[PDB]
RNA sequence: CGAUGUCGGCUCAUCACAUCCUGGGGCUGAAGUAGGUCCCAAGGGUAUGGCUGUUCGCCAUUUAAAGUGGUACGCGAGCUGGGUUUAGAACGUCGUGAGACAGUUCGGUCCCUAUCUGCCGUGGGCGCUGGAGAACUGAGGGGGGCUGCUCCUAGUACGAGAGGACCGGAGUGGACGCAUCACUGGUGUUCGGGUUGUCAUGCCAAUGGCACUGCCCGGUAGCUAAAUGCGGAAGAGAUAAGUGCUGAAAGCAUCUAAGCACGAAACUUGCCCCGAGAUGAGUUCUCCCUGACCCUUUAAGGGUCCUGAAGGAACGUUGAAGACGACGACGUUGAUAGGCCGGGUGUGUAAGCGCAGCGAUGCGUUGAGCUAACCGGUACUAAUGAACCGUGAGGCUUAACCU
RNA sequence: AAUUCCUUGUCGGGUAAGUUCCGACCUGCACGAAUGGCGUAAUGAUGGCCAGGCUGUCUCCACCCGAGACUCAGUGAAAU
RNA sequence: ACACAGGUGGUCAGGUAGAGAAUACCAAGGCGCUUGAGAGAACUCGGGUGAAGGAACUAGGCAAAAUGGUGCCGUAACUUC
RNA sequence: AGGACCGAACCGACUAAUGUUGAAAAAUUAGCGGAUGACUUGUGGCUGGGGGUGAAAGGCCAAUCAAACCGGGAGAUAGCU
């Protein structure tokens, strides 16, 4: 359960380098307005591919 | 170990599912479009779509399926005058489901599903 | 109560 | 699938009613008896008037199943009731002359062709 | 001699005339094509590779398009060598159908197991559960005890322990063949083949005759 | 699939008379005993039709001397001679395992005249 | 002694060989069968129950056999807690007594979320000297290796007779393992039906909610065993005990010193799986890059602009792939998923209407209606044009050749 | 024998097989008559033993349904 | 010690089924218990079903399964009747 | 009638499982016992430390009992760590 001694700051970095959290490659452009969005999702603005869904 | 079985348990038990699911399809026929999550619209689809299906023939032993599978004689009503006309030619994809972000409680990726009509 | 000690 | 402590009907009229399997012959850690399986059985309820008493150790052969055999057909015969006709212990020969109710044509071989041909059906 | 590349359709069962059933798998034997073969002058040990089946002239990059269309072949799906023992020589592009299991007896089919996943060590190793009752606390299918004490000090190696099962190169020998159809390129063979159910099938003549 | 259900129907046969459960059903079947083969005759109630084309089987229980037997038949097997519906009866189940748990009287059923 | 938790059981083992079985031999007071005894051999295997807290033991019944030990009398951060050994109470006995008893009896809280080593799995980074996509050789590592019975030879060899083979050859089982659901079954709270109580949909009729899925009856696909296929090998090498051939030392003799041949489930291969991080980083095939300049510590140097290639990753639809990564299919030049259509399966003759009945209900429409995960099709819906990473022919030395 | 060491006394019953149980015999190490002896109907969340029914206790596990464990976002300990 | 699955005296007590203040579903009324979203591995917890067998489990039938209501019929030894 | 019987409230705590850095410094869940009495409960009193009270376990006396707590002798004493 607990530990025989405490670990370093070495073998914390070590474990943590993993945890690094990936960013977003790049965003796409809409056709019309040319607002930045995720891909596969609708704009703020709700446009997605050149029509407008969401009122 | 979930080889070739469909449905999704959704963290809910059986009764929860089919009630969730039900208010679910009725809030969608009410408002033709509604915002849920991604997961849940799926299921959804998988839900709503054989109701449209079903009032594409009009007759008192279909409305009495739709009544036991709504239980909003007013869902009924709009299926069976307004989905029924309207929905008449396409065959299948009734609904369209399209992504917008995540929430801001939970981080819970959202969608938009809607009717294929507006 | 005798079942871990060394009794 | 008469296994250990297996309650059996007597098929043959040794005078015994109910035996129990108490091991099954044949091979070191056998789970189970089908059809030409020989076990050991004790006697737990006789008639008066038999030939066998109540708690003799002696061998027997399973004659119906309900979990029943298998056909190479891809068939299987499922009889309602375990049944044993009871044996010799060292002859291995039958006890009883008559053999009440049916048998399987999987027991067709030269000690159980001599019990088979005073059953019923096969 | 050499072994062909099917895939798995399905199990049936065949009625003999005798009236004996006999389980079947079919194996769609499509017409494998030699892409190329190696010889020991280049490459120290003679075999062929072959493909088969068919895929989207627009899912097949420019590396296995050349080596494709190298030497006269089509694009299959997969690739896979076999290793020519003693007295075979077969030209690049040559079609490779089932007649020589026509004429062979016993098989061996060389497949991907399906897959069960972590597993733990009662599917995976036959580990005997212990009791349900009479006094058990949390410890009802756990793998008991795994090392002895101070002396090893340490686990052995390969100890059975859980984890992934399933999903791994499984050969099965010795399969007897009951029909070959040739205008089907089917080979029915008796008993059962590791995969699902359209996974693809490695099909040697048997070797421990 | 497309090729099995191919293989399965030239594996089929052609004439089988089509029953419901609760039809009293006597099935002749091929017996053999070494060189000399016979027909045997097997009557009871069929208590379950299992349809899956070339594997669709029946399940025919028969209460013999003493005893009852229940006896799956392979419906296109080739041990199968003739099967010919004796009595037709009017249960409204598909299965009839109650008839497992019933003897006597209790075990008769009604005739169909559909 | 500022704590190293006991006996027995369970689960999981692992090694030694002083071998219980199987295997190989020598001698026998070895006719055969079956033994005894000794040598070689550790690959595999090596019961279930009754009694007892028991290890042990006795007993019953099998088996080819029911090995003997080590591993904190293996194994409680894996389980148990019957026994001993806390506090209660009693018996016999001892003691004036409080009380005591390897004497008995009834009752009596078993904590821990794993940091490191270890082990089972599964990934990221970088390397492998231009980058990429594949297919392999395989150094090495692991798994596996059990055996009965019946028949033939042959009732022959052997033996007065009773009995009864070696060697060899098939078949058929038991335990064990791997695989897969075609069969036979289980499950199937996502399918159909019955039914009880109550509430609601205005009511009737029809349904729905809740009562453990209310209780049940069947049952699709998946998963699965009790279901069904397969396996253990043959062969090869080198041998152990043992048996030899030729042969001196030692005119003989001698399996041995020279030389030669046999000889086991052990060893190395043969079968199966992993495997080039095998840094000794391998081989083969295919594909992709063919631009200009300046600076300085003119170095396997830095920088700027122009080009970003093969490919990859990201995203999306997903999968008999999966904890997550990974792996696989597809992304409209499209069957990847849902829907839809047709079928299949399952359940059992829907509702409504009409007839018979006083009625419950029965009959006709009607093998109807509904059908999950299945099958074959169909772009109806969702898989967006892109942007992002990855470059611009890849050092030195020596050899062999080509112009 | 809640008492018995030797001891699993010996015989009987129950079991295929019974160190426990039941009935006996007395060799009472070391019962015994109000620190009561021997019975005893009824009672007991009382101790032991046997039987029928019943069953996943077990042979030997399999599948399903939910709550965690697993991943994502938010908050965020502890023994050592 | 906590916005803590505990504890805390009295009064009122509707409908249907029910002997009932049990129990099931409801009314008046009040709540959904102050982290959610996915996925659908091992293992753990709480349940459901299970072929053949039926205590072989185990210290011990522990735990489960079973039994279960009303009316009538019938009911042994023993007994302090 | 009954320290009668079955069984809710109420009182208790027999078995198992879970919890054991708990939801809880003694619980929960599922069964379990008594339930017109030697019953249970509210409010208020009384008994006190070698003392009380005890259908008796050395049990209980404010999470403390083979002699409560608080304060003072007091920096008791410690051949011991
Ligand atoms: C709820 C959790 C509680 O622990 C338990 O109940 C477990 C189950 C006890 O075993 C209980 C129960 C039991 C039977 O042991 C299982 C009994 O023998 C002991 C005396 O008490 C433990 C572990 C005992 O240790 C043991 O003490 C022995 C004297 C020596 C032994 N050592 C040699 C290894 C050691 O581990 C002991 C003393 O209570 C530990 C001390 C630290 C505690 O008091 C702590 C506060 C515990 O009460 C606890 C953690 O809260």
């Amino acid at each position: 359960a607990v530990q025989q001694n405490k670990p370093t700051r070495s073998k914390r970095g070590m474990r943590r380098s993993h945890d690094a959290l990936t960013a977003v490659t790049s965003l796409s452009v809409d056709k019309t307005s040319g607002e930045k969005h995720l891909r596969h999702h609708i704009t703020a603005d709700g446009y997605y591919r050149g029509r407008k869904v969401i009122a | 170990m979930r080889h070739r079985k469909s449905g999704r348990q959704l963290n809910r038990n059986s009764s929860h599912r089919q009630a969730m699911f039900r208010n679910m399809a009725g809030s969608l026929v009410r408002h033709e479009i509604i915002k849920t999550t991604l997961p849940k619209a799926k299921e959804l689809r998988r839900v709503v779509e054989p109701l449209i299906t079903l009032a594409k023939t009009d007759s008192v032993a279909n409305r009495r399926l739709a009544f036991a599978r709504t239980r909003d004689n007013e869902i009924v009503a709009k299926l069976f005058n307004e989905l029924g006309p309207r929905f008449a030619s396409r065959a299948g994809g009734y609904t369209r489901i399209l992504k917008c972000g995540f929430r801001a409680g939970d981080n819970a990726p959202m969608a938009y599903i809607e009717l294929v009509d507006r | 109560m005798t079942h871990s000690m060394r009794l | 699938m008469i296994q250990e402590q297996t309650m059996l009907n007597v098929a043959d009229n040794s005078g015994a009613r109910r035996v129990m399997c108490i091991k099954v012959l044949g091979g070191s850690h056998r789970r189970y008896a089908g059809v030409g399986d020989i076990i050991k059985i004790t006697i737990k309820e006789a008639i008066p008037r038999g030939k066998v008493k109540k708690g003799d150790v002696l061998k027997a052969v399973v004659v119906r199943t309900k979990k029943g055999v298998r056909r190479p057909d891809g068939s299987v015969i499922r009889f309602d009731g375990n049944a044993c006709v009871l044996l010799n212990n060292n002859s291995e020969q039958p006890i009883g002359t008559r053999i009440f109710g049916p048998v399987t044509r999987e027991l067709r071989s030269e000690k159980f062709m001599k019990i088979i041909s005073l059953a019923p059906e096969v | 001699m050499i072994g062909l590349v099917g895939k798995k359709v399905g199990m049936t069962r065949i009625f003999t005339e005798d009236g004996v059933s006999i389980p079947v798998t079919v194996i769609e034997v499509e017409a494998n094509r030699v892409t190329q073969v190696k010889d020991l002058a280049n490459d120290g040990y003679r075999a062929i590779q072959v493909t088969t089946g068919a895929k989207k002239a627009n899912r097949v990059t420019k590396p296995e398009a050349g080596h494709f269309a190298k030497a006269g072949v089509e694009a299959g799906r997969g690739l896979w060598e076999f290793r020519l023992a003693e007295g075979e020589e077969f030209t690049v592009g040559q079609s490779i159908s089932v007649e020589l299991f026509a004429d062979v007896k016993k098989v061996d089919v060389t497949g991907t197991s399906k897959g069960k996943g972590f597993a733990g060590t009662v599917k995976r190793w036959n580990f005997r559960t212990q009791d349900a009752t009479h006094g058990n606390s949390l410890s009802h299918r756990v793998p008991g005890s795994i090392g002895q004490n101070q002396t090893p000090g340490k686990v052995f190696k390969g100890k059975k322990m859980a984890g992934q099962m399933g999903n791994e190169r499984v050969t099965v020998q010795s399969l007897d063949v009951v029909r070959v159809d040739a205008e089907r390129n089917l080979l029915l063979v008796k008993g059962a083949v590791p995969g699902a159910t359209g996974s693809d099938l490695i099909v040697k003549p048997a070797v421990k005759a | 699939s497309n090729i099995i259900k191919q293989l399965e129907q030239e594996q089929m046969k052609q004439d089988v008379p089509s029953f419901r459960p609760g039809d009293t059903v006597e099935v002749k079947v091929w017996v053999v005993e070494g060189s000399k083969k016979r027909l045997q005759a097997f009557e009871g109630v069929v208590i379950a039709i299992r349809n899956r084309g070339l594997h669709s089987a029946f399940t025919v229980r028969k209460i013999s001397n003493g005893e009852g037997v229940e006896r799956v038949f392979q419906t296109h097997s080739p041990v199968v001679d003739s099967i010919s519906v004796k009595r037709r009866g009017a249960v409204r189940k598909a299965k009839l395992y109650y008839l497992r748990e019933r003897t006597g009287k209790a075990a008769r059923i009604k005739e169909r005249l559909n």
